[PDB]
């Protein structure tokens, strides 16, 4: 147990009773699992705590920048980093799932405001392959969060909308059918209890 | 209904007068009739005994021209161009306007291509200018312009004078309706008396249940 | 200093009242009108996005804006759903007790 | 008589100022006559209030308010108390003019109608005839309007004849129905019948109409080709929607009712199942 | 007879006042009469009022035990089923409506008070009984009008009540019955607490002579709006909160079936489905009936 | 027997009706005593459900065939070898097969009939659920020359490339019919009075 | 004081007739108060020297009379019109020269101030009401300025029509109300491309949306005469301003002018005119015919 | 015998169905092929069937089994409703033997079609269930006629008259489904016997469990490892000891490993075999292929043919665009095809309902829920008057 993100990240900045340590970790790990609003809540309107991030300063220029959408420059400050962040006991435990979820944030962050989003422009942008960055895109769609549909054609990753009402239409016929059937087994099941019983 | 007093008034000067002209005074009077921007119908005149001995003279070419304008359009104009004289612009005009009431009395969204055809225009922009300035401020017609679909909507046209062929059709396009409106009468009195035969039937019949068990729970106790 | 705060209070006000009469935006538009380059706009308007001030999206391959269409009758639809998912279960256990 | 008006504007009238107007009669003369020949037919008076947009003149409601006997005209210091109190409930409505009772409007109405034109300048002058007679087929009322002319060079303000339509909203329709033809049925026959009813009054019309043009076909009817005009504008109208925008959608509310009726039978049948069930088991029980 | 309902009649009237047969039982009022004119004023008002609450009076006589309603008038109070007593705002404008119209025509004393309750019944809430109470006891003749505009368009007629606040301590020995309704379930909590404090009274229309006359003539000018009309046409939010409201209903009852396992939340959930999906195929009848006979065919 | 109806549906062409008519007849036979396995039109019997797309049948029904009379006949081994490419789907092998073992005056007709079907029918398949194919592939499905089939596409509005040799496909075109019900009101009358018990 | 004004305005008078009204103004300057003042505010109105002058008739306004044949209102109706120059009030002004128009017609001395002045002051009305904004007012005295009067008979009629009717104005016929409108040279200030010029295309697109459902950006230009880019400006904050409504597109170029319902209630409004002239056959010919 | 020379008379005499027949039928209950042949065949009713079952009452065969099986063939068919309703075992005997005489002459389809005849008469409602529906069900399916005997099949059967008769019933039924291509009532017939009511095992039950399995791969594609909740306690405590194999394909289906699925078959191709399952559990083989296709529907929106065959191993081109073309025609899928690229598009569904066509598919629908509230109610009415629902409730 005590492996969670946001839980732990709460904990380990309200402390009841070193400065180093404080420091570190806290909105690294907020950054994994609170979302854009509590983020900010913690990172930017933190100014009790920020004054802690001010002695991080390329925590704290990281974290903006992953606010700002400056993916490149906060992934390749963490990879130089990645070295020093994994030799402290508390991220040393558990460093790669950590930045293994701050890639799917900045993945899913990425697509959510584009309706066309090209895949070459984030390739050179995450620096990854366009075939490896297309088995994270399948791997996420797969999971149903980012609700879109890879064109392998000319490379573009168009949005999927639904139209809930022709969804509804199908859902609510196929319940009926269901609902039809189950009830035509239930007829038969009741009268071989009862021809039973009267034996 | 509207423009329908803005003719009475001027119909009854016009009426009275040629019930009256010589056979020369017609002449001058049918060419200012179809010329001022108001009237619109002039079988009344036609129909007026006067005009009827007036077939066959030198002023023929007259009644051709009033029987055009009773029922006529510009296409129609325009294949009889050599026997019928020459039009000022002010009857031209009100000849445009007359092709839009007809193709409004069989349609009521008429495409851009065929207008553009009657009316002989060259673009959209002169078209459109027409219709604004000449039909829908006029008060003829009341409708909207579309410029997407090319097309626009006739929702209300004053009618024409009726040619040689449309009475007829007339009583039979209203007796339809009359049976419509009537065959929907016994349809929505079938309906009622169904609800009241299958109320009346199921509870008949759920009175046929407790009386059923009624005895057999005394005979049982 | 105070300027990027100063800065950006001025440029998302015109730009909010800029598109608000606008279904779809162009992104070299709002570079000309506001005098500024395409990239920043580009990183002013999502940034904007993200923040629930603007409700439509943006189109990267033809640089328009694609702003949220007039909402028809969802909440029925929605509803529906609910009444549809309440009567599967409810059917399910009704009939599963005779065994 | 009085000619009809130039000004252009459409008037629209609601049924709310009928009742008002009858019901301040009623009082006065049923109390002025002993109760238990009312002299001569009383008359009351008092102003109309409703909001103008663009060319549409509409009348909401009204008030009533006391003819000053001294010096025949309308006092002023009811008629600020009554404004005042009636902006506080209704903030969007202004005076529009006077109404009272009676048959013809007299040129002693235009010297109590020149105090009026202090307030929304050129008003106008609701007339109810209270007189019952039960030959006419219409509701007894003209709306007058002011007309500033210049005969014989005196103004010579000269009351006109307007055209107004009693336009109601649907929450008058049912209370109206309510009164009128109050009960002295199910919910199925009564939903038809009023569809059925109207449909009969529409049927008449158009056989009226019907004889006439027949009688034009074959009788003698002399030719009356005014008529005829419209017949044919009336005619070019009759598909009403007849567009394919229509269609998808009209064709759109239908599956949806259905889609509701389909899962409220399933709930009806829900519930059907239910307690039968449970007969079943308080019969033929399991624990044996 | 048709005119004998008017002139109230002071040297009458004031002989009930000072007899007070009320006072010992609650029971004495048994009958509401409510003029032509009061009903379609009261109606006006609460559909033009949208989906907030509106507040109100009217004035009449009373004979026997019956209380008749003679005519209403506004009152620009926000929030009545929020605030008790809510009336006190506009005292001073109660005092000269009734004075100015003293006048004119009117004589009749102020009766009672109504409000409308937008679409979720024809009740009196916990709020509701209370200001009432203070209302009866210091003036013995006082009504309480709740009249629904939604459902009033909804369906056929109009939801009108009257209801009469029963003195404190006082249990009623009779138990009576009442019609159901359907509650939406942010609501349905005040009316199970308060359900044997406000017994109901039953409601007729008359008219005078003149009234009659007018409305034989103007329903026969309303064919056109009965047909060239289409009431479902903002019922597009309202229809999805019934929709919504009908399945929390339903899941209570399903997890109330399982923790065991009229009939509790099961007859009722069928009554309110065909409550609300009756009145859409009723729109749809009328549609159908426009269709064929406007929409015909060409020739 | 009495095979009447059997010569009647194929003297009036009517094909359609062809396996329905044996069937028929056949418990009918069976059931009074008649011998019918070398009399029976047998081959005629296995063609008639190919007609109608009911190649399941006619596989039960070929698997009931006299060990004789397929060694006597070569009709019924022909009638066969067309179902076995239907079974399997090889749409081209079809007309392959139809094209095969001279068919005697009995079944002239009764096979050219099914064999213009099977054409219209492997249209509409190419025009629903394809975009753009070579004229090579167009010859092989719908079964004629390339030159013969890139002059029939054409008269129906698909157009071809003269320099890939391949062909676009489009939907053509759609009609408008009309409904006609008229049978509204009384279905909604009986909904209404159902929902409220 | 009031001698030595008078001494000054009899040389000022005499300056002012040959030619001199600047020489007029500096020496008049250094309902009988009324009279007065008006005096020395006609000379300072007819040179534009109102300056010193209106503070001086407003201060004997206080004081001022009405005796007997008072054209002190015609003067502050001219002060008016200084003041709608620059404090638009012609709001005010309008309904002011209503009444000094022919609602106030009698012998009235001579025909100077019964039969020319109410016609130029009748004109002058409808010019004011024109140059106002918005003004729901302004709509309510459009309406008594149209209502029937002379305006028929006079000669900005088109224009007032075109205006009180929604209608689209054309470019040509502005261009001459704009060229008439030299009353101080203030009114047709060309201040920022004038704000006739800012009012007059806001009509126009106003009249247009009533007339369209759609239009293309480029036909938006051959209308209301201006180039497309500057048409989609004015559009943007006419919308944003909730003047119109409508909605704007790129791609095409287009500009939705929605302002309309439901095809439902679009349906229903034609089955109401539909039985609506069905009324009027049989009322129309039960009444007349027989 | 002395009554029976009167009975000849009365049987074009003193008819009496529900009198003289019934005290002549009384009277019997408490020839040689000459008196009988003098007989008549539908008047004599209860007395043509009485001289056939004791002519009949022989253990003789072959020679006699010839001509008893033609004789009884006319007489079934022509053969009165009102005759045969009233007949009691005695007639349900006289068909059995019809059938063993089939079985023994030759072909058992010789008698098929009189056979099915008697089920149509002797049938009282639409929902009685019949003791003769598995002996036909039986004959149709042994002698290839999977055509001629689905008529039968039918949806309002609620009545249960023998419980073995049931289980044959939808036994042999969901037999002729699936050989016939019609999974969709395969399975509703094979899901009811699982979903009965038995104290103990049965051969049957187990039976109708390894072709429901199979089945439900081949049309829902997927293997539920939990049985029904509305199922017998029996059922649920042992099922898996004899699915050992059977359960082992559903996960590897589930999975989508082809390699095991192809090597599984063969590997364990004995037991699968020695059930007469190894035809069925091929077709079962290649609708993986159909079933991973299907799944890059909801991935995609366009793809190449050679990254199609890649990614559900294949083969070449022509292999990818043959299964795509097959899929097309079921109507599993909705998608086109070009060849300039070589690539397949996945659209959506083209249905709308916005058409006429779904107003007809929706009141189908909504009538058949009418007809299913009557049942219902049908029922309480029973129930409400048992004697024995008072009793425990009062
Ligand atoms: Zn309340």
């Amino acid at each position: 147990e005590l492996k969670k993100y946001k839980l732990a990240a709460r904990k380990f900045l309200d402390v009841n009773p070193a400065p180093q340590d404080i420091a570190t970790y806290g909105g690294l790990c907020a950054l994994a699992s609170f979302d854009r609003s509590e983020l900010k809540q913690k990172v930017i309107d933190n100014i009790n705590f920020r004054n802690f991030l001010e002695l991080v300063p390329d925590v704290r220029e990281l974290i903006n920048d992953f606010y700002s959408s400056r993916y490149a420059s906060c992934l390749e400050y963490l990879a130089s980093l990645k070295s020093n962040l994994l030799l402290d006991i508390h991220l040393h435990d558990h460093v790669d799932t950590l930045y293994d979820q701050i890639r799917k944030k900045a993945l899913i962050q990425y697509t959510l405001p584009f309706v066309s989003v090209d895949l070459s422009r984030m390739a050179d942008a995450f620096k990854t392959s366009v075939s490896g960055l297309e088995k994270e895109l399948e791997a996420l769609i797969t999971d149903n969060q980012i609700q879109a549909r890879i064109d392998s054609h000319n490379k573009i990753l168009y949005a999927r909308h639904a139209d809930q009402r022709n969804a509804t239409f199908q859902k609510v016929l196929q319940m009926g059918n269901e609902f039809d059937r189950d009830v035509r087994a239930m007829l038969l099941r009741a009268n071989l209890l009862k021809h039973e019983y009267h034996a | 209904m509207d423009i329908e007093q803005k003719q009475a008034e001027i119909i009854d000067q016009l009426v009275k007068r040629a019930s009256t002209c010589k056979s020369e005074a017609l002449g001058p009077l049918i060419i200012e009739a179809t010329s001022h921007p108001s009237l619109f119908a002039f079988s009344e005149i036609l129909a007026l005994p006067n005009v009827a001995q007036l077939e066959g003279t030198t002023d023929s070419v007259y009644l051709d021209l009033l029987r055009l304008f009773a029922h006529g359009t510009w296409g129609d104009y325009k294949c009889n161009a050599t026997r019928l004289p020459h039009l000022s612009p002010d009857q031209i005009l009100k000849l445009k306007q007359l092709t839009v009431l007809t193709l409004a009395e069989s349609n009521k969204v008429l495409p851009y291509d065929t207008l553009m055809v009657e009316l002989d225009v060259s673009n959209v922009r002169e078209l459109e200018d027409f219709l604004i300035n000449e039909c829908m401020y006029a008060g003829i017609v009341r409708g909207k312009l579309d410029q997407l679909k090319r097309c626009f909507e006739v929702p209300f046209a004053a009618g024409r004078d009726l040619r040689p062929g449309q009475l007829g059709n007339m009583l039979h396009t209203l007796s339809n309706w009359l049976n419509t409106s009537e065959n929907l009468l016994i349809s929505i009195q079938d309906k009622i008396k169904w609800a009241d035969n299958m109320s009346e039937m199921d509870k008949k019949h759920r009175k046929e249940a407790e009386e059923g068990v009624e005895e057999v729970k005394k005979s049982l106790s | 200093n105070y300027m990027e705060d100063l800065l950006k209070k001025v440029r998302t006000q015109v730009l909010l009242k800029l598109i608000k009469p606008y279904t779809k935006i162009g992104i070299p538009f709002i570079s000309k009108e506001l005098n500024v380059p395409e990239t920043d706009v580009t990183e002013l308007l999502v940034s904007l996005i993200l923040d629930s001030r603007i409700d439509g999206h943006i189109d990267e391959m033809n640089r328009y804006l694609l702003r949220g269409d007039s909402g028809n009758g969802r909440k029925l639809h929605k509803a529906v759903d609910k009444w549809n998912s309440q009567l599967k279960s409810l059917s399910s256990n009704i009939t599963s007790r005779v065994c | 008589m009085a000619p009809s008006s130039s000004s252009g504007l459409t008037f629209k009238l609601h049924p709310l100022v009928m009742l008002n107007i009858s019901d301040h009669f009623t009082r006065v003369k049923t109390q002025l006559n002993p109760p238990a020949m009312l002299l001569q037919n009383p008359r009351v008076y008092g102003c109309v209030i409703g909001l103008q947009r663009g060319r549409t003149v509409e009348i909401f409601n009204s008030f009533e308010l006391i003819f000053d006997p001294a010096l025949d005209t309308l006092d002023r210091s009811f008629l600020e108390k009554k404004q005042e109190l009636y902006k506080k409930v209704f903030p969007d409505f202004y005076v529009l003019g006077w109404y009272s009772t009676g048959s013809d409007a007299t040129e002693s109405d235009m010297h109590i109608h020149k105090a009026l034109m202090d307030i929304n300048e050129s008003p106008v002058y609701v007339l109810l005839n209270p007189a019952i007679n039960h030959a006419q087929k219409d509701l007894p009322v003209t709306i007058y309007e002011s007309e500033f002319h210049v005969i014989d060079g005196i103004p010579q303000s000269i009351f006109v004849h307007t055209s107004y339509t009693i336009e109601t909203v649907e929450a008058e329709r049912i209370s109206v129905d309510h009164v009128a033809h109050l009960k002295p049925a199910t919910q199925l026959a009564a939903h038809l019948t009023g569809i059925h009813s109207a449909i009969k009054m529409l049927n008449s019309r158009i056989r009226v109409l019907y004889q006439h043009i027949v009688a034009m076909q074959k009788g003698d009817k002399p030719c009356e080709n005014s008529v005829l005009r419209q017949v044919s504008s009336l005619l070019r109208s009759l598909p009403a929607a007849e567009s394919e925008k229509f269609n998808e959608n009209f064709l759109m509310e239908y599956n949806d009712k259905l889609l509701m009726s389909y899962l409220a039978m399933i709930t009806n049948c829900t519930s059907n199942m239910n307690e039968v069930v449970d007969k079943f088991n308080t019969a033929y029980d399991k624990h044996s | 007879t048709s005119d004998n309902i008017f002139y109230y009649d002071d040297t009458s009237q004031t002989r009930f006042q000072q007899e007070k047969p009320w006072e010992n039982d609650p029971h004495y009022f048994k009958r509401v009469k409510i003029s032509a004119l009061a009903l379609l004023k009261m109606v006006v008002h609460a559909r033009s009022g949208g989906t907030i609450e509106i507040m109100g009076l009217m004035q009449g006589k009373t004979d026997g035990d019956t209380i008749i309603v003679m005519d209403a008038f506004a009152l620009p109070v926000e929030g009545t089923e929020t605030r008790v007593n809510a009336q006190d705002d506009a005292y001073e404008y109660m005092v000269e409506y009734s004075q100015t119209n003293k006048l004119a025509g009117r004589l009749e004393n102020v009766v009672g008070w109504y409000h409308s309750h937008p679409g979720y019944g024809c009740w009196l809430s916990g709020i509701d009984v209370s200001t009432q109470r203070l209302n009866q006891q210091h003036q013995e003749p006082f009504l309480a009008v709740v009249i629904d505009p939604t459902r009033t368009v909804s369906a056929g007629k109009v939801e009108i009540g009257a209801f009469r606040t029963y003195s404190k301590g006082y249990k009623p020995p009779d138990e009576p019955v009442s019609e159901y309704q359907t509650i939406p379930l942010n609501k349905i909590e005040d009316f199970g607490v308060h359900c044997k404090q406000y017994y109901s009274l039953d409601v007729t229309y008359f008219k005078s002579s003149l009234d009659s006359h007018l409305l034989d003539l103007l329903w026969n000018k309303y064919w056109v709006n009965t047909l060239s009309s289409s009431p479902l046409l903002g019922n597009g939010d309202y229809v999805a909160g019934q929709i919504s409201d009908l399945a929390e209903k339903l899941e209570q009852a399903e997890s109330h079936l399982v923790q065991s396992r009229d009939e509790s939340q099961l007859t009722k959930i069928t009554r309110d489905s065909a409550k609300i999906t009756v009145e859409q195929v009723h729109g749809l009848m009328s549609q159908v009936i426009k269709d064929e006979l406007f929409n015909s065919m060409r020739q | 027997m009495d095979l009447s109806p059997v010569k009647e549906a194929l003297a009036a062409k009517s094909f359609d009706k062809i396996a329905d008519i044996c069937d028929t007849l056949m418990l009918q036979v069976a059931s009074e005593g008649i011998e019918y396995h070398d009399d029976w039109p047998y081959a005629i019997h296995l063609l008639g459900y190919f007609y109608v797309d009911d190649c399941d049948s006619a596989r039960f029904l070929w698997k009931r065939i006299p060990t004789a009379i397929k060694e006597r006949k070569p009709e019924v081994v022909a009638a066969w070898g067309i179902g076995q490419k239907l079974w399997t789907h090889d749409y081209a092998g079809v007309y392959e097969a139809i094209r095969g073992y001279d068919w005697s005056q009995e079944a002239k007709d009764m096979v050219a009939a099914f064999s213009d079907l099977y054409t219209k029918r492997m249209f509409q398949l190419l025009l629903s659920a394809y975009s753009t194919i070579t004229i090579h592939d167009l010859a092989l499905f719908l079964g004629m020359t390339e030159d013969d089939a890139t002059t029939y596409v054409v008269e129906n509005g698909w157009t071809v490339d003269a320099a890939s040799q391949m062909a676009s496909v489009k939907k053509q075109a759609v009609k408008r019919e009309q409904k006609v019900d008229s049978s509204k009101l009384q279905r909604l009358t009986e909904y209404v009075f159902h929902l409220e018990h | 004081e009031e001698q030595a004004l008078v001494i000054r305005e009899k040389l000022a008078g005499l300056y002012e007739s040959e030619q001199e009204w600047s020489k007029a103004a500096q020496m008049l300057s250094g309902n009988f108060k009324l009279s007065k003042c008006i005096q020395i505010a006609r000379l300072y109105l007819e040179d534009d020297d109102a300056v010193n002058a209106e503070a001086f008739i407003n201060k004997a306004s206080f004081l001022v009379s009405n005796s007997q044949n008072e054209v002190l209102n015609l003067q502050y109706k001219v002060c008016y019109a200084r003041i709608l120059d620059m404090k638009r009030k012609f709001l005010e002004a309008a309904l002011r020269y209503y009444g000094i128009s022919q609602i106030e017609q009698r012998q009235i001395g001579d025909e100077e101030i019964d039969e020319n002045a109410l016609e130029q002051a009748l004109s002058a009305a409808v010019t004011c009401t024109i140059l106002a904004g918005a003004g729901p007012q302004r709509s309510r005295v459009l309406a008594t300025l149209y209502k029937d009067e002379r305006c028929s008979k006079l000669k900005i009629y088109p224009i007032l029509q075109k205006v009180y009717l929604e209608r689209i104005l054309r470019r040509p016929e502005i261009d001459a109300f704009s060229e008439e409108l030299r009353p101080h040279q203030k009114a047709s200030l060309p201040d920022k491309s004038t704000v006739l010029d800012r009012a007059m295309i806001e009509h126009n697109l106003l009249s247009a949306s009533k007339l369209y459902t759609n239009i293309r950006f480029d036909e938006l230009g051959t209308l209301l005469a201006i180039d497309p880019r500057k048409a989609e400006k004015i559009a943007a904050n006419m919308i944003g301003q909730d003047r119109m409504r409508g909605s704007i597109d790129q791609e095409e170029a287009v500009i939705h002018f929605e302002d309309d319902v439901e095809e439902l209630q679009q349906w229903d409004q034609q089955i109401s005119g539909l039985c609506q002239a069905l009324n009027d056959i049989l009322d129309g010919m039960a009444k007349k015919g027989m | 015998v002395n009554s029976v020379e009167a009975v000849i008379t009365s049987i074009q005499g003193l008819s009496g169905s529900p009198e003289d027949l019934s005290a002549l039928h009384d009277l019997l209950r408490g020839v040689n092929f000459s008196t009988l042949d003098q007989l008549d065949a539908s008047k004599h009713s209860l007395g043509y069937l009485y001289f056939l079952e004791v002519l009949t009452c022989g253990p003789v065969s072959k020679e006699k089994a010839a001509y008893e099986i033609p004789i009884i063939a006319r007489f079934i068919n022509s053969c009165d409703a009102g005759q045969i309703r009233l007949a009691s075992y005695k007639f349900v005997s006289l068909c059995k033997i019809l059938k063993d005489h089939v079985i023994a002459l030759g072909d058992p389809l010789r008698g098929v079609g009189p056979l099915l005849n008697a089920v149509q008469k002797l049938q009282v409602s639409s929902k009685r269930l019949t003791a003769l529906h598995p002996d036909v069900l039986q004959l149709c399916l042994q002698a290839k006629s999977y055509k001629s005997g689905f008529s039968i099949l039918s949806d309002d059967i609620v009545e249960i008259d023998q419980p073995r008769d049931f289980f044959l019933y939808s036994y042999y039924g969901g037999m002729i489904c699936i050989g016939l291509k019609r999974f969709q009532k395969a399975l509703e017939l094979l899901y009811n016997v699982v979903t009965a009511p038995m104290h103990q095992v049965n051969a049957i039950a187990l039976e109708a469990y390894k072709k429901y399995i199979l089945v439900s791969l081949i049309h829902n594609g997927q293997f539920t490892n939990t049985l029904p909740k509305c199922a017998s306690t029996a059922a649920q405590r042992s099922f898996k000891n004899y699915t050992g194999p059977y359960i082992e394909l559903g996960n590897c289906y589930n999975d989508g490993k082809i390699g095991e699925l192809e090597a599984l078959v063969v590997a364990r191709n004995a037991e699968f075999e020695e059930d007469k399952n190894l035809g069925l559990v091929k077709q079962a083989v290649s609708s993986l292929y159909k079933r991973n296709i299907l799944r890059l529907t909801q991935k995609y929106l366009t793809l190449s043919l050679q990254d199609i065959a890649n990614m559900v191993q294949l083969g070449n081109a022509k292999e990818a665009e043959m299964h795509v073309l097959q899929m097309i025609q079921d109507g599993q899928i909705h998608a086109l095809i070009n060849q300039k690229d070589g690539m397949v598009r996945f659209l959506e569904d083209p249905e709308q309902y916005k058409s006429s066509e779904m107003i007809e598919i929706m009141d189908s629908v909504i009538q058949r829920t009418i007809g299913l509230s009557k049942n219902l109610l049908a029922m309480d009415e029973s129930l409400s008057c048992d004697p024995l629902y008072l009793g425990k409730v009062g």
